[PDB]
């Protein structure tokens, strides 16, 4: 559960936040998108299945994990959206049309977000449009993201994370240099001066020949969690395959119900034929001859027309 | 790139995975780590 | 619609980095030096102009690929088949046939 | 002429971004930015010390002085 550099945070400005978006998918048929998060969701500090919690990359002096509730967290695109499921970095929602796709929790105190600029429309399945589902009509083969978070869409891999070298996890000596971590922390710290040097520590350690807390770099060897492949994190200097996790809500075939504009009045007359049609939302009319060509047209019909 | 078959494979699942698709990496400018990229729209949604 | 993955860059902080080809698709990754990038904490390397970093990207077949993918087929001389119910007197018989 | 950016140069031989120059950060190894820049007191990550200096605030009350005028240790407070 690591943190990233996400394009928006609660000012629109760019900034670092725990629950920077990856990627975005939005194949379904319902309007339903799959999110990965940087944060982990639905599971607990220790990385068991606690539902009703959510783990992520700390905010302050040392990167440890905190946790916090769902009801702080809002998928959110437009306006609100019905969550429809979560598990560790991927999140669900059915949401409204938008321009952009923004996650937010609201702590308070840890009051953030993350948006990426993803263009998600109202897409409808069949061959006529419409704003919600019709209640009486035919049904046809469709696909939606599986509310069942244990179904499998697929893996994404992921590797241990690298160096984090806080500008704190270092320090100056009005001209020195020195490696103050907490007690009792197993630092390592790694620092050119003069010469490459480096050594594993866990107190201050005064530095030798180094002048500007530039010159050196620390960081604990804190492999227990895993981090995806994500860029703001920097890979370590072995970046082998750690395993998999599975990608949760699959995108599964099913059935959805199509609406049945009411059916065309045909007029007939010599070699020709008058379709009268009425649809108050786009509706496909598609025509061919069954001759030796096919002279096939297409038309999206609305309103009422001939 | 930027049109259909811009990435193909004998199957979904197999490895033999081959792909055109113009991606081209800037040089890293903003403070912060970050690998500023592009690439052609996806030729699939293109002709999609 | 190809997922570009861009793992996490491999940064050097006293030297420069191979690009070591791959098998990926599309693999194209690019070196660069300069980079002195920083993390959220602060800087990741010991020096100035001597890091650099390999900036990797490739790309993968979308998750929900798996549905709507589609399959490009090479089309030659199609056989029919037909189906045929035959009826002759009071016995009748149905039968497919190519 | 001026270098790509048109903005300020650090002795340390390259030119930065003008904004960065007061970000509370200094990306060269010169001189550069604090030292020319308006500073709050500390963040709430911090330690505002007595002579005004910012610690990390997991090192005061850690037996160090870290700060010149040593705010960060006293025993009757730590
Ligand atoms: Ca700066
Ligand atoms: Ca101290």
């Amino acid at each position: 559960p690591y943190l990233g550099f996400c394009p928006y945070c609660r000012h629109s400005a760019p900034c670092f936040s725990p629950i920077k978006i990856e990627n975005v998918w939005d194949e379904s048929d319902d309007g339903s998108i799959r999110i990965q998060v940087s944060a982990q969701f639905g599971y607990n500090q220790a990385g068991t299945a606690d539902v009703t919690k959510f783990r992520y990359m700390s905010y302050d002096h040392d990167h440890d994990i905190k946790e916090d509730s769902m009801e702080k967290i809002a998928i959110s695109t437009s306006g609100p959206c019905r969550r429809l499921g979560h598990k560790g970095y991927f999140l669900l929602a059915q949401c409204p049309p938008g321009d952009s796709v923004t996650v937010s929790i609201t702590s308070g105190a840890s009051e953030n977000s993350c948006t990426v600029e993803k263009k998600i429309r109202r897409k409808f399945v069949g061959r006529e449009e419409y704003l919600f589902p019709p209640v009486q009509g035919k049904l046809v083969k469709c696909h939606v993201y599986d509310r069942l978070k244990e179904t499998s869409a697929g893996y994404i891999t992921m590797h241990r994370p690298g160096p984090h070298a806080y500008k704190s996890y270092l320090k100056e000596a009005s001209g020195e240099v020195y490696i103050k971590p907490p007690s009792g922390k197993n630092v390592t710290y790694e620092c050119k001066c003069g010469d490459y040097s480096t050594g594993i520590v866990s107190t201050q350690t005064k530095m030798n020949g180094c002048t500007k807390a530039r010159q050196c770099i620390a960081y604990k060897l804190d492999q227990t969690k895993w981090v995806f492949n994500s860029p703001d994190l920097i890979r370590h200097t072995d970046h082998s395959v750690q395993g998999k996790l599975h990608i949760p809500f699959r995108l599964t075939p099913t059935v959805c119900p199509v609406p049945l504009a009411h059916t065309p009045t045909v007029t007939k007359w010599f070699k020709g034929i008058t379709l009268h049609l009425t649809a108050t939302r786009p509706t496909l009319l598609t025509t061919r001859k069954l001759g030796l060509r096919a002279d096939a047209t297409a038309e999206w019909i609305t309103g009422t027309t001939s | 790139p930027g049109a259909f078959g811009d990435i193909q494979a004998s199957s979904l699942d197999a490895t033999d995975i081959v792909a055109r698709t113009d991606i081209r990496l800037l040089k890293p400018s903003v403070k912060n780590i970050h690998v500023p990229y592009t690439q052609a729209v996806s030729g699939y949604e293109m002709w999609k | 619609r190809f997922h570009t993955v861009i793992p996490s860059p491999q940064v050097k902080c006293c030297g420069s980095l191979e690009c070591k080809a791959s098998s990926k698709a599309d693999y194209t990754c690019r070196v660069f030096g300069g980079v002195y990038p920083f993390m959220w904490g602060g800087a990741q390397c010991f020096c100035d102009s001597e890091n650099t970093q390999l900036s990797e990207a490739y790309v993968e077949f979308a998750p929900d690929c798996t549905i709507d993918h589609a399959v490009a087929l090479k089309v030659h001389t199609a056989a029919l088949k037909v189906g045929l119910r035959i009826v002759y007197g009071n016995t009748t018989a149905h039968l497919d046939t190519f | 002429a001026k270098c790509e950016p048109s903005q300020f140069q650090c002795t340390n031989g390259r030119c930065i971004t003008l904004l960065w120059k007061c970000d509370g950060d200094e990306d060269c190894v010169d001189g550069s930015d604090e030292k020319n820049c308006v500073k709050k007191t500390c963040a709430e990550s911090d330690f505002v010390c007595n002579n005004g200096q910012c610690v990390p605030s997991r090192w005061k009350c850690d037996g160090d002085p870290d700060c010149e005028d040593g705010s960060d240790e006293s025993p009757e407070q730590c």
